[PDB]
């Protein structure tokens, strides 16, 4: 006689993650070989930490040509005493639209870890200036003048031979892992703005142009790890 | 790995279950500089 | 005895503490906290999607909204108000007039046992159909993340998305039942029945757990937009609780007298 | 006996007929470890702070009622400047750390004479909100001295007294019946407590450990342990007897933990 | 071939209590620490035997205020020859209203083993009195003075330097296991009244106030156990 | 992939001499002891050996 | 514990049947009096 | 022994299929006469 079996509740159904394989309706076939041609994917964080370039919007001066959005920054002249770029941290944000850890950020649903980024400066080499690049954690109002951004966290830096400066925002969190986009923008989905500021004047000779320019980069740090996917956004392609 | 259940068995043999290759005859970065 | 209860820390007394006789045998340990809760409980009944489908909006809403309410389910114990999250919970007594009944719902009898502050665990979602002969489909996504809700025509039929995505999906059989089992997702760290904060920095209302909870569950039949019956239906969702532990012990529900 | 003079940095508290300690859910609690989730240096602890602060609370008659409580949160006590409490430099240095940490000794006052009786209660409860009736503001100093004892209502029973949301007024306006916050008086000593009266003691203790939703929550939102007092049998005593005596309390941190410079804090 | 089976009259019924598990829909996720925060719960019973303090029918003086009942109890100055609290043992009397092994056992079936009564007193130092406090067994009607709850179970208590008295209710039964509430008030479920009296005159010297006070606490011994859990009662929601 | 099978022709169906056993919806109790009183039956034959009075028509 | 009869086996890993947690690197009462 | 097949394995172990008793700590016949 057979062997007396009891069939569940889950009858017939498909789970779409589940873990197990179906029956072959053809087999025992082969395939070309593969071993040729290198460069291999194991994990898609051998991929993410990549330098990219962000995106911003451009200063009031819109240039009637397509999409006036500009991966630098024009530094003015004048003394002023507000910073020169100010993003928040929310992997969302139109500053984060095409950097890769915003990308494929954007259809997983949880991370853990730090965030790099690093500004490459390009100016005439006979130009020098000092600038300081400072982040806070979520204070009420965002700090703004020197005194607020001064107390955190920073770093000044200077212009020499080299052209950059690799800096890497901390990772304090009320808990382990983050979101990844604020549905509600709360404490446990941003995490403070970030900013520089220029702290002497750019210095350079005569005749050579003003008003230099720096890029920025944006790339997962060491212990930036992800989790448990999400259903994507198809908007890209209307 | 990926994500199976099948520590135990599987039913048939891995030539009928996926194909594989011909004869010709931790992990790592990607591209160093020299 | 002669011990005074002054001191916060009393043990017990068994028969001869003070009289003569001996202590008796245990009996049962139908006890454990990790057994005691694992019994399929529903919590609730939901409408069924059928269409493109549209998600409530945040804490205030004028009239003249167009939003889908009572298709979600945001699968927690604790105490919710139109498939998010509330901190109060409601029965609508007196329910004339205009202007539309919320969707409530609270894990009613978890409470009368509950005796904790701190509590972790993973669930099951079961699913049934109350209406006969019916086929359904049910989806969900994870928690502190959002329903995806948008439409793509395939020839000249318009079909939404939540067929597909990558969270998973679940096909009934012919009036058949769904049930599998959930593990944790939630970016805190235990689940907290009470709660002092709040979600944001400020200007925030005080107590409720915006991201400390499970997910959500909704359901929909398979099939294209334009082919959809006058007749609304309905579905229960049930949930067991499972491996589950307990942190630093509290009151329960007062009873009443009355 | 009886006798416990407790040190610590240069302050030092005796109550002379004191009962003992009472820890929770651990028999020292006062170890512990960095947290988890964090990746900066934290500041630990260091010996300007490792203090008794005290601080007056409201005095008690004959007229109070069975069940009538003050309550205190914690860390908020020391925002607001309850009673002449302050934190003083842990205030200024608290504001500057986005993440906070750290656990509590508590030991509460009264003396009562020997023709008196009247049972109070010290107890600290976790994770509650008894300060504060719907309307969203959280209540301040000024509105203390009105009343001097919270007169226990139904409301707080059957958790009619946490605050609610704004609805929308697409919806209809709703029938609430029960909050899952609540206090039960009946039940309130299942918490680390002990009877006091003018039986035996006249100034008790309790002791806590961390407990948390999360390794460490936020610098100056979360109230972890409120500590309450509750008369359970009013006093009573004849014309000649010290008329209302006062009742103050006496809070010590233990081990810190403090994560994230910033800006001093302005509330925006 | 498939192996031959044979599906038995269960298929595809889903039990509330069924002793398996169920395959799941998504899997191989991580989840953050645990060890840090301390107090776990292995069994309720370690929750079960902490004080409770019990609630009484106010004496015939309604204070207008919400709810007057009352955790104590008021002892008259005058001679009288009647007990001062009387009540049963059922688990759903409305003297266990609040108790805690009356509040866990609400929503279980059965019980086994002793219940813990202890009383606290409260009243000035220079006061001093002779109180017992006895228990008996289901007799045909109530035993109601001194010579009757004299011949049982009972223990005297003085007022000294300490300020309490561990009494333990002894547990005699037919049957090992007893129940929690009584659908039909028989011999399985109760377990007849439990009183205490006082023996001598509370003596207290000039210009104290007359009239002390004693708090009653109720908690599970040791060999209290419980089984096998029921349906709860909703009715505090409404 | 799962194992292959095929049901026979007795699909879910109850006999009732069928010498199986049922899954529980309930389980893990305990119950009250039994040794203390004596007088067990294994066989009723050990019940079928005592002495009946039978039982006739009466005479006319 | 809890409730089962999987005194035989489980079909899947327990890395696949329940969440297990990071790396940081007879019963017993409820807290004394010192 | 009753009716049953199961000389190979049941599903549950045993204290999931039937209760057992507490801790207090050839056939024979029915009454001789002394």
């Amino acid at each position: 006689g057979p062997i007396p079996t009891a069939p569940r509740e889950n009858s017939l159904m498909f789970l779409s993650t589940l873990p197990d394989d179906t029956v072959p309706a053809y087999g025992n076939v082969r395939t070309p070989p593969v071993n040729y041609l290198p460069g291999e994917i194991t994990d898609l964080l051998q991929l993410a930490r990549i330098p990219t370039l962000m995106a911003f919007e451009r200063v009031p001066e819109p240039v009637p040509a397509s999409d006036t959005y500009v991966p630098y920054v024009a530094v003015p002249t004048q003394f002023d005493d507000r910073p020169l770029i100010s993003f928040p941290i929310t992997l969302s944000d139109p500053v984060y639209q095409n950097t890769l850890v915003g990308a494929i950020s954007s259809n997983f649903a949880n991370y853990r870890g730090c965030i790099q980024i690093t500004l490459t400066f390009c100016g005439p080499m006979m130009a020098r200036g000092k600038f300081l690049l400072s982040y806070s954690p979520p204070n009420g109002t965002q700090p703004q003048t020197l005194s607020e951004a001064m107390q955190c966290t920073y770093s000044i830096w200077d212009i020499g031979l080299n052209s950059s400066w690799t800096f890497v925002v901390p990772y304090i969190s009320p808990s382990d892992y983050r979101e990844t986009r604020a549905i509600t923008n709360s404490v446990y989905s941003a995490d403070g703005w970030f900013s520089l500021h220029k702290l002497t004047k750019i210095t350079l000779p005569p005749d050579c142009p003003q008003s230099p320019c720096i890029l920025f980069f944006a790339s997962a740090g060491e212990d930036y790890t992800l989790r448990l996917p999400v259903d994507c956004n198809p908007s890209y392609v209307f | 790995r990926g994500n199976n259940g099948n520590m135990t068995f599987n039913y048939y043999a891995n030539t009928y279950q996926n194909s594989v290759d011909f004869s010709t005859s931790i992990l790592n970065p990607l591209g160093y500089l020299k | 005895s002669t011990d005074n209860a002054e001191t916060g820390v009393i043990e017990a007394g068994n028969t001869d503490t003070d009289f003569s006789g001996e202590l008796a045998a245990p009996g049962s340990n139908h006890t454990n906290v990790k057994f005691l809760f694992d019994r399929s409980r529903l919590l609730n009944v939901i409408k069924v999607l059928e269409k493109d489908a549209v998600f409530p909006r945040p804490f205030p809403t004028q009239e003249g909204a167009q939003q889908d309410d009572g298709y979600f389910c945001l699968l927690t114990p604790r105490p919710t108000v139109a498939s998010r999250p509330a901190t109060r919970f409601g029965l609508y007594a007196n329910p004339s007039g205009s202007g539309v009944l919320a969707n409530t719902s609270l894990d009613f009898n978890f409470y009368s046992l509950a005796c904790f502050t701190y509590f972790r665990s993973d669930l099951e979602v079961t699913v049934v159909s109350l209406e006969p002969d019916l086929e359904f489909a049910v989806g969900w996504f994870p928690s502190g993340s959002e329903y995806q809700a948008s439409s793509f025509v395939y020839d000249q039929l318009h079909v939404p998305f939540h067929f597909t995505g990558r969270t998973p999906r679940a096909f009934a059989s012919k009036g058949g039942k769904v049930s599998f089992v959930l593990p944790w997702n939630s970016v805190s760290s235990v689940l907290p029945v009470r709660w002092g904060g709040a979600s944001k920095l400020s200007s925030a209302t005080r107590g409720l757990p915006a991201h400390a909870d499970w997910g959500t569950i909704y359901a929909f039949v398979p099939r294209p937009n334009e082919k959809k019956s006058t007749a609304v239906k309905h579905v229960a969702v049930y949930i067991r609780y499972k491996n589950a532990r307990a942190w630093c012990p509290s009151m329960l529900p007062f009873r009443s007298y009355k | 006996d009886r006798v416990t003079t407790q040190t610590a940095g240069n302050t030092a508290i005796n109550t002379q007929s004191s009962l003992g300690v009472l820890c929770a859910y651990v028999e020292d609690p006062t170890k512990s470890d960095p947290p988890s989730s964090s990746t900066d240096q934290p500041t630990t602890t260091f010996t300007a702070i490792d203090r008794w602060y005290t601080g007056r609370l409201n005095s008690w008659t004959k007229a109070v009622k069975t069940f009538s409580f003050q309550a205190v949160p914690l860390p908020g006590a020391f925002l607001s400047r309850q009673g002449g409490l302050n934190g003083g430099a842990f205030t200024a240095t608290l504001h500057r750390h986005f993440l906070m940490k750290c656990g509590w000794q508590v030991q509460v006052q009264c003396n009562l004479t020997q023709f008196h009786q009247g049972a109070l209660l010290v107890a600290m409860v976790p994770e509650t909100t008894l300060d504060v009736k719907p309307d969203g503001k959280a209540k301040s100093l000024q509105e203390l001295n009105e009343e001097q004892w919270v007169e226990m209502s139904d409301d707080y029973r059957t958790g009619k007294n946490m605050p609610f949301q704004s609805l929308g007024t697409y919806y209809r306006p709703p029938n609430w019946t029960w909050g899952p916050n609540f206090i039960n008086p009946y039940q309130v000593t299942v918490f680390p407590h002990q009877i006091l009266n003018a039986r035996t003691s006249t100034s008790v203790d309790i002791n806590v450990p961390y407990i948390g939703e999360t390794p460490t929550q936020s610098s100056e939102t979360q109230n972890s342990w409120t500590l309450l007092v509750m008369v359970l049998v009013p006093l009573d005593y004849k014309e000649g007897a010290t008329t209302d005596p006062e009742i103050t309390f006496s809070v010590r941190p233990t081990s810190p933990y403090f994560n994230g410079l910033r800006n001093r804090y302005t509330a925006g």
